[PDB]
């Protein structure tokens, strides 16, 4: 199957505060498994699953050094990005980036990123061919040429189509076993009269994992998409995610309805009914 | 392991 | 610049049961954000905090919790909002 390695990184500046706060966070296939924070104690490099932590002492030393050195290198570009936008110097802002990289099945990589932005907006993105930028204005304009003259873009191509899918590698040979892990969802419904003439049919999906998740109300094999609502899935705080839908129902007509539950952990789908 | 990063 | 976040709350499991509860706020910027949540609790741990593809933020509050009827609490503070934005729960 397919898998990816991801860095998200982030840069706030305090003024007056103190020193910007910095952080690096690691993702294999969409789950954390390192961390940066320079606000800890004693700013480290962190295991953020168990099965990082067959890696030695030299690795999250080495990953350590590199980070403090990219703390470093942020402080800068905030105080670079006022002056290139030419903004007051009192207020709180943001630097934010995406690195890394999505490999097929063939371990050929697939997707390169290396995206930036600023108080929650685009910046500068390295465009899928790998050799060009995308500024989102002006003020990223001057990071372009500037990239262009340090052939930035064939810095980050080497690193996406080798370092990157290298390390990946040697991450999933760790931590495949766990990664892989699928919890199939407990479905159950719950009624709740609503006055006057409303029944409310609530379907609920908990202890599933991974969060990707698909609930349905039918009304005699027709999919509704209206009158049902619906909650972002959350996380229930020990791994496992949750998620409901309803519908409201006029009376002593619940026998009509069926909730379906579509997860990668069910053999098939669910279909319950009150 | 993440890239080392350049200035903007 | 400025988004707003959006709050639920909710427990983790299903009247005196090992409850954890929960106040997860997510699609937020800027990042600084104060969450709050008989009233007022203490020890209320936080998740580490991260960002998604659209660059919102998102973070986990949890208590602990055994409820009964008493009435719980979220408040967060967070520059998008002029005041605190309360919320209680089922």
């Amino acid at each position: 199957g397919p898998h990816s390695l991801r860095y998200f990184v982030t840069a706030v500046s305090r003024p007056g505060l103190g020193e910007p706060r910095y952080m690096e966070v690691g993702y294999v296939d969409d789950t954390e498994f390192v961390r940066f924070d320079s606000d800890a104690e004693n700013p480290r490099y962190e295991p953020r699953a168990r099965w990082m932590e067959q890696e030695g002492p030299e690795y999250w030393e080495r990953e350590t050094q590199k980070a403090k050195g990219n703390e470093q290198s942020f402080r800068v570009d905030l105080r670079t990005l006022l002056g290139y936008y030419n903004q007051s110097k009192g207020g709180s802002h943001t630097i934010q980036v995406i690195s890394g990289c999505e490999v097929g099945s063939d371990g050929r990589l697939l997707r390169g990123y290396q995206q930036y932005a600023y108080d929650g907006c685009d910046y500068i993105a390295l465009n899928e061919d790998l050799k060009t930028w995308t500024a989102a204005d002006m003020a990223a304009l001057i990071t372009k040429h500037k990239w262009e003259q340090a052939g930035e873009a064939e810095r980050l191509r080497a690193y996406l189509e080798g370092t990157c899918v290298e390390w990946l590698r040697r991450y999933l040979k760790n931590g495949n076993a766990t990664l892989l892990r699928t919890d199939s969802p407990k479905a159950h419904v719950t009624h709740h009269s609503r006055p006057e003439d409303k029944v409310t049919l609530r379907c609920w999906a908990l202890g599933f994992y991974p969060a990707d998740i698909t609930l349905t109300w039918q009304l005699n094999g027709e999919e509704l998409i209206q009158d049902m609502e619906l909650v972002e899935t959350r996380p229930a705080g020990d791994g496992t995610f949750q998620k409901w839908a309803s519908v409201v129902v006029p009376l002593g007509k619940e026998q009509y309805y069926t909730c379906h539950v579509y997860h990668q952990g069910l053999p098939e789908p669910l279909t319950l009914r009150w | 392991s993440i890239i080392v990063f350049n200035l903007l | 610049i400025q988004k707003t976040p959006q709050i639920q709350v909710y427990s983790r499991h299903p009247n005196g049961k090992p409850n954890i509860l929960n106040c997860y706020v997510t699609q937020f910027h800027p990042p600084h954000i104060e969450i709050q949540m008989g009233k007022k609790i203490p020890k209320v741990e936080m998740s580490d905090m991260s960002f998604s593809k659209d660059w919102s933020f998102y973070i986990l509050a949890h208590t602990e919790f055994t409820p009964t009827t008493d009435t719980y609490a979220c408040r967060v503070k967070h520059a998008s909002m002029a005041e605190p934005k309360t919320v209680y729960w089922d």
